[PDB]
């Protein structure tokens, strides 16, 4: 098959900022061939820009394409806030069609810190004879961050189910879910139960704590 | 079942641009515009092209590419009901073969009589010359080009008729055999040579065409041609009688249907943009005319302004054009020896290209279904060339006119228009357009606009009736100068004629006899294409 | 006016067999090739198979020849895709698409069905009500969503009366079950004088469970 490659994967920018991303194909692909579909979260592709030089209807003039044989792009005069979408190239010069990896609008804003909130397990999970201690993280930015559990000042590192969302549409910003899950004994032989998040918003990690007689 | 292919885009493209373009160009095309308002003529040329002519022309190539075999085998694959068209297209192409070439021939003929430091179609002083020769062309005379391709070339006068042959003109039976060399030469292994050959035949035309455009427009008078040539009286075009001469110029100047381009184009590639292909030798095909009428009138207003000649006895149509009116003028302007051997090589090329591809439309039809001569095909191709040659000596004898003259008016005329009649119905209708538009998606990426399926569907059935009609009103016993053919000639004419068509029912009773079921499930079996 | 819907999808295991439709309407579906476009769980798109406007020509990707098959219907409008030894690979968003033309790719797509391909088994989710730790201008209280399968669940909050300080974190399979938790974030005063509860909803199991936050 002719595998296309999109670069980059993901990519952040805000509004007003001029962007290219690029499609790179295994094989020769004719002009009329390649075509970028938009995809908007929840929703299903759309043509965008078919034969790479010409915008399907609805399509706004900030959108244009080019490239020839094995590389093409895909370029944005003015990127608005509406274009916060993902974005695939595909090559119907011959079979298989093949699709590109895609390539993932995101945009930017001020970095913000993670209000941030533990939970000690349920009783009614206490019950079941297990215990999941979960740590939220909110409203923050950049995306990537990292939690760390610690029992008795001691780190743990296993049983760990971490959970991010997809960026917000109006603020911008991510948010992320730790679960620490013990069985019922392991959480009992232990008191105090502590979850930080490292985050470039500050380099000291912001702590969030409880023990279990208060 | 993957056959052979084009070793070049061009060597295809050459091949149907090589077929498509002859003499027609050159000795009808400009006496059109001439007879029917100059300039106006363009009108239902034109529109008869866009909706007559090239939707037809595209529908065969489409046809060639896709289904990959030749016009038998391809239209019993399309409709087994209708295969008959392939055997009658088949027979047409091998009729024409039996008198076209010696138009060839002839102009081979007068390629060695311009080796001379004066052309001797000059004088009325030569042994083969009469009392009512002239000089030039003139009403109630004979001119000195005229008698010598009468009196001397063809050696016409000697013969009463065509039942009185004559003596074999030897001379002519060699340019007739050197023809047949060539066309041999160029078809024997195939289009690897062939698409090479038409490098030469199909491009030397516009080499010719080009500096007899310049020698023709440097003439005095030459502009006083194009007058008549172009000068646009639109009043043609209220006329009925101009539209059909526009319908019947376009079809059989473009030769759609006839099993050649479908030859040529199976042998493609199957996703090649036979789209782009269409059009492209369509235009070319009706520009080369628009030049050659221009090349032709500028020497036309030249005899007329310092010549002293009628343009109604010089702007004539066929033969009489090229071997008689414009030779005359070239003997009459410096370095005349040299624009005689370029203008008879240039007729001869113009003409060798569509014999090969005639000739190629049969030997592509017979081996896509008779592999006994696929595997040995200059075995076959020479004995057809054989059987062209030995019977083509009727046409190199003193009579030998009346034979050409005959097969002319009878051999492909009629027959080729109803069978591709038949070809129209048989795929818009029977095959569908809905899955020809299908199979042309599959090849070029995308289907045919709602234009062409309306032309295919609609419009060329009637364009092709049309002509058909017009044909047979304007009918009259086949006649020339003087002399009338006697009447069994004239039934041995339809005859000819008719042994083509008959084969659309001959085969079609045939297979229905040959079907298990019903009446009503002998039509399915016999409706359904080839591809389940 | 153009409008392509997919239906059938679902919950299937290895080996298994499903046919799915697409119902066209708004345009001459006889006239136009289809063709079946799948999403990863990835969200990265891979196309299946390709079918002429007549039928008389299909085209199958490597992965998918030989199993599946594409389907037409030009007296009712629909285009099928029937499956058969299906593997987890092929769990995917199954869309719809239209192009004739290749030269213009697809110009419309449908809303897509979803097939999921799985050994593991369908259990109901342990939804856990979550009180914070034992104060500040706002409260933020949780719910855990634990153990189920397959996708999707509902979550919201209070019958979905507020959908603001909400934050829903899509499921993470783990062990072959799904564990999916959400937050909601009040004024410190709405809460606990007002009731808090979370709404849960597994369809698969038929499971419907509303629990309410508990401040101690
Ligand atoms: C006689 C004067 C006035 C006009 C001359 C016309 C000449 C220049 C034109 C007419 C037909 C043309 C050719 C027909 C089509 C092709 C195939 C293409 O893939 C390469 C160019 C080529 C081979 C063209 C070259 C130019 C061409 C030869
Ligand atoms: C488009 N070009 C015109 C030549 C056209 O094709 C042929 C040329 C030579 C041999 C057979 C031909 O036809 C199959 C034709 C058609 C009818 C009568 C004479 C000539
Ligand atoms: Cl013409
Ligand atoms: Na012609
Ligand atoms: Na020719």
């Amino acid at each position: 098959e002719n595998v296309l490659t999109q670069s980059p994967a993901i990519m952040s920018t805000s509004p007003g900022e001029k962007v290219t991303m690029t499609c790179r194909a295994s094989s020769s692909v004719g002009s009329s061939y390649l075509h970028w579909y938009q995809q908007k979260s929840g929703a299903s592709p759309k043509l965008w820009i078919y034969s790479t030089s010409n915008l399907a209807s609805g399509v706004p003039a900030r959108f244009s394409g080019s490239g020839s044989g094995t590389s093409y792009s895909l370029t944005i005069s003015s990127v608005e806030a509406e274009d916060a979408a993902t974005y695939y190239c595909q090559q119907f010069s011959g079979y298989p069609l093949t699709f590109g990896s895609g390539t993932k609008l995101e945009m930017k804003r001020a970095d913000a810190a993670p209000t941030v909130s533990i939970f000690p397990p349920s009783s009614e999970q206490l019950t079941s004879g297990g215990a999941s201690v979960v740590c939220f993280l909110n409203n923050f930015y950049p995306k990537d961050i990292n939690v760390k559990w610690k029992i008795d000042g001691s780190e743990r590192q296993n049983g760990v189910l971490n959970s991010w969302t997809d960026q917000d549409s109006k603020d911008s910003t991510y948010s992320m879910s730790s679960t620490l899950t013990l069985t019922k004994d392991e959480y009992e032989r232990h008191n105090s139960y502590t979850c930080e998040a490292t985050h470039k918003t500050s380099t000291s990690p912001i702590v969030k704590s409880f023990n279990r007689n208060e | 079942d993957e056959r052979e292919t084009w070793s070049g885009k061009v060597d295809f493209l050459l091949s149907v641009i090589g077929f498509a373009v002859d003499l027609a160009n050159v000795w009808r095309f400009p006496y059109l515009c001439y007879k029917n308002g100059g300039g106006a003529f363009l009108v239902p040329y034109g529109i008869m092209l866009a909706v007559g002519g090239i939707p037809l022309f595209y529908m065969e190539l489409a046809l060639g590419q896709h289904n990959r075999k030749g016009a038998i085998t391809c239209w019993g694959r399309l409709v087994p009901l209708f295969k008959g068209i392939g055997y009658a297209v088949v027979l047409i192409a091998f009729y024409v073969d039996f008198y076209y070439n010696v138009i060839i021939a002839w102009s081979l003929r007068f390629f060695f009589a311009s080796f001379t430091n004066s052309l001797p179609w000059t004088s009325c002083n030569n042994i083969w010359n009469t009392p009512n020769c002239r000089p030039f062309e003139s009403q109630g005379f004979q001119s000195a080009a005229s008698e010598y391709f009468n009196r001397y070339i063809l050696e016409l006068n000697r013969s009463e008729g065509i039942h009185d042959l004559g003596a074999i003109k030897w001379d002519m039976a060699l340019c007739l055999l050197i023809v047949y060399l060539i066309c041999y030469f160029s078809l024997w292994k195939g289009i690897s040579t062939s698409g090479k050959v038409v490098w030469f035949t199909a491009l030397f035309p516009y080499a010719a065409l080009l500096i007899l455009l310049i020698r023709g427009l440097t003439l005095p008078g030459s502009f006083l041609g194009i007058q008549y040539y172009l000068t646009p009286n639109f009043s043609a075009i209220y006329k009925a009688e101009v539209w059909a001469d526009a319908a019947t110029q376009v079809f059989f100047s473009l030769g759609p249907g006839f099993g050649v381009l479908l030859a040529y184009a199976s042998y493609n590639k199957y996703h090649n943009n036979v789209y782009k292909d269409a059009l492209l030798t369509s235009f070319i095909n009706s520009a080369t005319s628009f030049i050659a009428g221009f090349v032709i009138f500028s020497v036309l207003g030249y005899m007329a302004h310092t010549l002293g000649v009628r343009i109604e006895d010089v702007a004539t149509e066929g033969p009489g054009l090229v071997f008689v009116v414009y030779p005359a003028a070239i003997a009459t302007m410096p370095a005349s020896t040299f624009w005689a051997l370029i203008f008879f090589m240039m007729l001869a090329t113009l003409g060798l290209d569509s014999s090969f591809g005639g000739s190629e439309a049969i030997i592509t039809a017979l081996s896509d279904e008779f592999p006994k001569i696929k595997r040995n095909r200059e075995l076959f191709v020479a004995g057809l060339f054989s059987l062209y040659f030995v019977v083509g000596l009727a046409s190199c004898t003193q009579g030998g006119f009346y034979f050409f003259h005959l097969l002319d008016r009878y051999a492909a005329g009629y027959s080729i228009l109803v069978a591709v009649f038949f070809e129209a119905i048989a795929v818009s209708w029977i095959y569908g357009t809905n899955r020809f538009s299908e199979d042309i998606r599959d090849m070029i990426g995308f289907p045919p606009g709602r234009y062409w399926q309306v032309c295919w569907r609609f419009v060329a059935p009637i364009f092709l009736l049309f002509i058909t009609v017009y044909l047979l009103i304007g009918y009259e016993p086949l006649t020339y100068a003087d002399y009338v053919y006697p009447s069994w000639a004239n039934a041995l004419g339809w005859c000819i004629a008719g042994s083509s068509v008959v084969m659309i029912p001959a085969v079609a009773i045939f297979k229905l006899l040959s079907t298990p079921g019903s009446l009503r499930q002998r039509f399915t079996i016999l409706t359904t294409p080839w591809r389940d | 006016e153009v409008q392509l819907v997919e239906s059938g999808g679902g919950l299937v295991k290895p080996g298994g067999s499903l046919k799915l439709s697409c119902a066209a309407s708004g345009f001459t579906f006889s006239s136009y090739a289809m063709s079946w476009v799948r999403q990863s769980p990835e969200k990265r798109l891979e196309w299946v198979a390709e079918i002429s406007s007549g039928g008389r020509y299909i085209y199958y990707s490597d992965t998918v020849t030989g199993r599946f098959t594409i389907s037409r219907d030009n007296a009712r409008n629909i285009l099928h895709l029937e499956m058969s030894s299906l593997r987890s690979e092929d769990t995917a968003m199954y869309y719809c698409a239209r192009g004739e033309v290749r030269q213009r790719g697809f110009d419309y797509w449908g809303q897509g069905t979803t097939l999921t391909v799985s050994s593991a088994k369908t259990t109901a989710p342990s939804v856990y009500p979550l009180a914070p730790v034992c104060t500040g201008s706002s409260v933020t209280l949780g719910c855990l969503v634990k153990g189920y399968f397959p996708e999707p669940v509902t979550l919201t909050w209070n019958s979905g009366s507020l959908s603001s300080g909400v934050h829903t974190f899509p499921a993470v399979l783990q062990s072959d079950l799904y564990t999916l938790s959400s937050s909601v974030t009040v004024t410190s005063s709405t809460w606990p004088s007002q009731s808090i509860t979370c709404n849960v909803a597994h369809p698969a199991s038929s499971t419907k469970v509303d629990k309410k936050i508990e401040p101690r």
